[PDB]
């Protein structure tokens, strides 16, 4: 299991790396590398993380020439997994950065939520269609994905707004919450990603 | 809906957990990282490390605690206690802390709130508010409950949300050291004045005090006292609150 975490930013990425190293301790031949450049060989698991502005980080990925890389992993049917900001990048554009578009690996857009307390922040309950454990995860985000049912993976409500907290387009996975901050079930989820990303 | 949180308060001096009241009998209660892991192990939702390291070594010691915690913990933690300016808070957040808590420095400079929020988002900023009853008014105190600021709690909480704070940490000075339960009247008082999540602090002793705190409108309930020295089982408490209507975060 060759695991890659894009480390360029913005935001804290060492939490996820440490959480991913924790969740992977009981798996044979795990390597976790922090990727800033294109590598010649591909990863089994590539994580796109990040916390911040949609526009930046779509900047930091194009600047370091990682869109090529990321899209190669998609075609070579590896497992590509975005978390917080990284999940949002998987879609076409966002209200956070107008003219700026990104990755477009999944058909959809990102929009600000409708709540007047809009750092959505704390433990909220995710319910999955399949695979990943249902329970409370830790969110800290202001923007949500807008996508069509078939690509929804997990659904959570914040202030009367049902929204996709997890997404899936094949071997593309995205999670809106931070599983590094999600305690036992955060590790359970991460292991399930590593498992999914094993067999091929 | 969002879960009500149970938060563990670790008091730390010189990268160590302190137990006591006065520093005559402040004794070592262990490693904060190990202790924080135990709080996560048993189901505590957030952690809060408040540091009372002597002024000379405070800044260095606080950065070491965050890194040592950040390298092993899997739940949000807040660090606070003696954080007087933006870049001190910048250091701590980039070193691993999810939220920084300010009090004295936020009263003496409301601008400091918006600074951290502008660069790190509101979610990064906890405002501690120590408040006490003084001649029938709820007053804000600083310098660890020792200076009357002449600011009404009612006006401060509004300003604090106005400055882009993400969360209020509300300690009742008349209730610290007490085990008779949270100051629910003060929580009730603050509740209609803000939309920020309220963290009740000061007074906990039995399960039902948490039910009282959450009834009174707290979004989370802080507590050091109880969880170690296995008085209140955290999962026990979480089931108890679930039973009587509180939307807790429960794990199968």
């Amino acid at each position: 299991m060759r695991i890659g975490i894009i480390s360029v930013g913005p935001g804290n990425i060492m939490n996820l790396y440490r959480g991913v190293k924790r969740a992977s301790e009981n798996f044979e031949d795990v390597s976790i590398e922090l990727v800033e450049s294109p590598r010649n060989d591909l990863y089994d698991l590539l994580f796109i993380p990040g916390v911040g502005h949609f526009g930046e980080g779509m900047r930091r990925l194009r600047e370091n020439d990682l869109i090529d890389f990321v899209r190669k992993h998609v075609e070579d049917e590896r497992y590509v997994v975005g978390v917080c900001l990284g999940m949002q990048l998987l879609f076409e554009e966002s209200e956070e950065a107008p003219g700026v578009k990104g990755l477009s690996l999944i058909e959809g857009n990102v929009v600000k939520l409708r709540s007047r307390r809009l750092p959505h922040m704390g433990w909220n309950e995710v319910i999955f269609k399949d695979t990943f454990p249902n329970g409370y995860y830790y969110f800290v985000h202001t923007y949500r994905a807008v996508c069509e049912e078939e690509h929804v993976l997990g659904t959570t409500e914040y202030d009367g707004e049902i929204f996709p907290s997890a997404v899936r387009k094949g071997r593309i996975l995205g999670f809106q919450f931070h599983p590094e901050k999600s305690s036992k079930i955060g590790r359970k989820l991460l292991e399930k990603v590593i498992e999914c990303s094993l067999s091929r | 809906m969002l879960a009500k949180r149970i938060i563990a308060c670790l008091d730390v001096k010189d990268g160590r957990v302190v137990k006591g009241t006065n520093f005559e009998n402040l004794r070592d209660s262990g490693d904060p990282v190990e202790l924080g892991k135990f709080y996560s192990e048993i189901g505590i939702d957030e952690l809060v490390f408040l540091d009372i390291t002597a002024s000379v070594e405070k800044r260095k010691t606080m950065l070491e605690l965050v890194e040592k915690v950040a390298e092993q913990i899997d739940i949000p933690f807040t660090v606070g206690g003696g954080i007087h300016d933006f870049e001190t808070a910048s250091e701590l957040i980039l070193r691993g802390a999810d939220k920084v808590s300010i009090n004295t420095a936020a009263v003496e400079n409301p601008s400091l709130i918006t600074q951290i929020a502008q660069t790190f988002g509101s979610q990064a900023v906890v405002v501690a508010i120590d408040a006490k009853r003084v001649d029938g008014e709820f007053m804000v105190f600083t310098y660890s409950g020792k200076k009357n600021t002449g600011i009404l709690l009612r006006d401060w909480v509004v300003e604090v949300e106005k400055r882009g704070a993400g969360e209020i940490l509300l300690t009742s000075i008349d209730r610290d050291g007490t085990k008779s339960g949270y100051d629910t009247e003060m929580i009730r008082f603050v509740r209609p004045l803000t939309t920020l999540p309220i963290i009740a602090s000061g007074g906990a002793g039995k399960m039902e005090h948490f039910l009282e705190a959450f009834l009174a409108g707290a979004d989370a309930a802080l507590a050091a006292s109880v969880f170690h020295f296995r008085e209140i089982d955290v999962r026990e408490l979480k089931e108890y609150l679930k039973k009587h209507g509180v939307n807790v975060r429960l794990e199968g």
